[PDB]
């Protein structure tokens, strides 16, 4: 999470933005539209010509909300609650795009703040925009509901004794489908039937079993694992999405009756939650 | 796009058993349930409030059938995905305004549905081949966005 | 990779003003500060404990000069990135085991550094051109990963 050192850095940088916030917000959108043209699909109803009043208007609204987030840095979910609802329920902008605007906001600040944009401020601003994006997307699916917890516990119970086997299959699927993930195991024999793969799949599955048994207290239960990935293994966060996908594929292939649309949705939410915890201490 | 002989064989053998209507309805329906923000394109489809309503929605079924029918046609032209999908790419970019990230979400769900339907036959090597194909189709559909 | 003449011009024009060693040390140093998990490859470089130590670390600087020198040389072959970076791709995949996501992170940090260094001269169109180029280099370095 944002440290108090992060919050001080963010408040210094944004203070310096001051009255140009609206202008910078409009610059960030234009940079986004030019560099990542797929983002224009969310604004077919705008005139996106340079300097358009719509773009200027939206730029200032974007910047207002960031100013609000900065001024309520310790209470972000609460303070941006209306904005969260609107993106989750109405606009329904795919979460990938929040990363693209954050990058363009960062480029904009760099281009206007030569004195302030030091390495540590850069890192803090990046973390802050990632936190904002997390809050704005937190209601798309929300936290795990009691139906979700029930669904995950039933599906995993059905998995039972085969949890280890399924974990190894998921890894094998991951290595074959996403070969970049192999770069984290140069020290393994990754051939089919490898005992190194089986032994690791058992460890992964046992940790998931531990998480299911502690669905409400997952950060503590997974704390040692969070430490280990953040500070030793240092697996790029992108890779957790790929294993989650292959875990889901594995469960689907073995659970013909249990893998209903609702259970699929709950499982996808659960593994995203697990991935969130495991990367929580990276930064 | 290029696949190894074993990969192409893997893809075409499995697809011969796919009833496009059935799998198509299922893949689109799960997309709408698992990633509900994708419902932003289907406001005119009716009741999408719950998993059961989505899965039983006849307009969902028919659209899924249409979508996977086109996908099916793509598998017959693996060698030139861009040329095969260019017109539909333009359609999706300029008229429908669909964020190409949706093509990738649909790809992920489709792989899940094949695993669910076929079980043990959807082995790790068969999945790898299909992951290359859904990625190549999503890239082909995203090509005309400017 | 495909750029327009005017995009190609804008990229090469600005790069002519770049001190490759300085910007290289800066971009690699910021990558290690902002995305600290990237430090995993550099434990033999010494003290990386604080931002100032990372930025002042002579091995970090030297690696950044090497990396951005290769990038620099790559700009003279914008019409053939895949071929230009093929051996380097194999090297990072088979021997160094570097997750290609790192190349994408470095591309993001490099864009930020250029904006910081050049300010208003790094216009929205100049950024768009560089975004295509850094994505192009990332895809080229990731090409041999099997
Ligand atoms: C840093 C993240 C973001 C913040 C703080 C933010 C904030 C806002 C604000 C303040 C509004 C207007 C609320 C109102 O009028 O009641 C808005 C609307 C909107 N947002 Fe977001 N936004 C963010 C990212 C994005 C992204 C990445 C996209 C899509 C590429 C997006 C698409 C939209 C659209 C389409 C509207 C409606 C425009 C209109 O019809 O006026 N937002 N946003
Ligand atoms: C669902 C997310 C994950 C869980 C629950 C998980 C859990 C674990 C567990 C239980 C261990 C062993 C800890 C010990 O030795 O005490 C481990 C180690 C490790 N994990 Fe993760 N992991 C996950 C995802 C990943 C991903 C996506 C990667 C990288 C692609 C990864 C790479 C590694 C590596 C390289 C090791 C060390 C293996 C060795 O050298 O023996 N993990 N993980
Ligand atoms: C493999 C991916 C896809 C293929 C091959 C595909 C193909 C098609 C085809 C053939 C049509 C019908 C055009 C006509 O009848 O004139 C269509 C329309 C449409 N597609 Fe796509 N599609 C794909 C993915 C998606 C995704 C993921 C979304 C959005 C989540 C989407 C949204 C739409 C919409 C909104 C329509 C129009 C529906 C209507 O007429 O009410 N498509 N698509
Ligand atoms: C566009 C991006 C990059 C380019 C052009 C590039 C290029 C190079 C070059 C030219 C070498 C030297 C090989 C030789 O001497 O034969 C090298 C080595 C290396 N690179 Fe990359 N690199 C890039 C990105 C990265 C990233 C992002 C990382 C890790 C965060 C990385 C990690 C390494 C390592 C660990 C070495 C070896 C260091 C040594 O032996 O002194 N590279 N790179």
């Amino acid at each position: 999470m944002l440290s108090p050192a992060d919050k001080t850095n963010v408040k210094a940088a944004w203070g310096k933005v001051g009255a140009h916030a609206g202008e910078y917000g409009a610059e960030a959108l234009e940079r986004m539209f030019l560099s990542f043209p797929t983002t224009k699909t969310y604004f077919p109803h705008f005139d996106l010509s340079h300097g358009s009043a719509q773009v200027k208007g939206h730029g200032k609204k974007v910047a207002d909300a960031l100013t609000n987030a900065v001024a309520h840095v310790d209470d972000m979910p609460n303070a941006l609650s209306a904005l969260s609802d609107l993106h989750a329920h109405k606009l329904r902008v795919d979460p990938v795009n929040f990363k693209l605007l954050s990058h363009c906001l960062l480029v904009t600040l760099a281009a206007h703040l030569p004195a302030e944009f030091t390495p540590a401020v850069h890192a803090s601003l990046d973390k802050f925009l990632a936190s904002v994006s997390t809050v704005l997307t937190s209601k798309y699916r929300g936290v795990l509901s009691p139906a979700d917890k029930t669904n995950v516990k039933a599906a995993w119970g059905k998995v039972g004794a085969h949890a280890g086997e399924y974990g190894a299959e998921a890894l094998e699927r991951m290595f074959l489908s996403f070969p970049t993930t192999k770069t984290y195991f140069p020290h393994f024999d990754l051939s089919h039937g490898s005992a190194q793969v089986k032994g690791h799949g058992k460890k992964v599955a046992d940790a998931l079993t531990n998480a299911v048994a502690h669905v409400d207290d997952m950060p503590n239960a997974l704390s040692a694992l969070s430490d280990l990935h953040a500070h030793k293994l240092r697996v790029d966060p992108v890779n957790f999405k790929l294993l989650s996908h292959c875990l889901l594929v594995t469960l689907a292939a073995h659970l013909p009756a249990e893998f209903t649309p609702a259970v699929h949705a709950s499982l996808d939410k659960f593994l995203a939650s697990v991935s969130t915890v495991l990367t929580s201490k990276y930064r | 796009m290029h696949l190894t002989p074993e990969e192409k064989s893997a893809v075409t053998a499995l697809w011969g058993k796919v009833n496009v209507d059935e799998v198509g309805g299922e893949a689109l329906g799960r997309l709408l349930v698992v990633y509900p923000w994708t419902q932003r394109f289907f406001e005119s489809f009716g009741d999408l409030s719950t998993p059961d309503a989505v899965m039983g929605n006849p307009k969902v079924k028919a659209h899924g059938k249409k979508v996977l029918g086109a996908f099916s046609d793509g598998l017959a032209h693996l060698d030139n995905l861009k040329g095969t999908f260019a017109t539909l790419s333009e359609l999706h970019a300029d008229k429908l305004h669909v964020d190409p990230e949706n093509f990738r979400l649909l790809g992920k769900v489709l792989v899940c549905v094949l695993a669910h339907h076929f079980g043990k036959e959807f082995t790790p090597p068969v999945q790898a081949a299909y992951q290359k194909v859904v990625a190549g189709v999503a890239n082909a559909l995203a090509h005309k966005y400017h």
